[PDB]
């Protein structure tokens, strides 16, 4: 699947 | 004025300053070495602030580590864990991005646009 803020 | 200048394709070496917080940015990619993607920049974050990274950037490396060919988890792991001084590698890879957001599409410049 997703999307990781960093 | 701007808007159709080609953005540049060429790998750009870019260093955020962030101490102890965020980077202000969310990945996209990482499966079977598709690649590490720029998706989100935070508005008034590091990322930002430095005016060099962009959505649509991939992520080639971060502090000398390669990640072209990361999974999305350490990809993650390694932004998270950099440290206080990030020293990316970016490159604009437009049509790769594209194909991970819905309805968007690369235009003459090399812009992403979303209809």
């Amino acid at each position: 699947k997703k999307e990781t803020p960093v | 004025f701007l808007g159709e200048e080609d953005i540049p394709r060429e790998p750009r070496r870019i260093v955020i300053h962030r101490g102890s917080t965020g980077l202000g940015f969310n990945i996209v990619g990482g499966e079977d070495g598709e690649g590490i993607f720029i998706s989100f920049i935070l508005a008034g974050g590091p990322a930002d602030l430095s005016g060099e990274l962009r959505k649509g950037d991939q992520i080639l490396s971060v502090n000398g580590v390669d990640l072209r060919n990361a999974s999305h988890e350490q990809a993650a792991i390694a932004l998270k864990n950099a440290g206080q001084t990030v020293t990316i590698i970016a490159q604009y890879k437009p049509e790769e991005y594209s194909r991970f957001e819905a309805n968007s599409r690369v235009d003459s410049s090399g812009r992403i646009v979303t209809d």
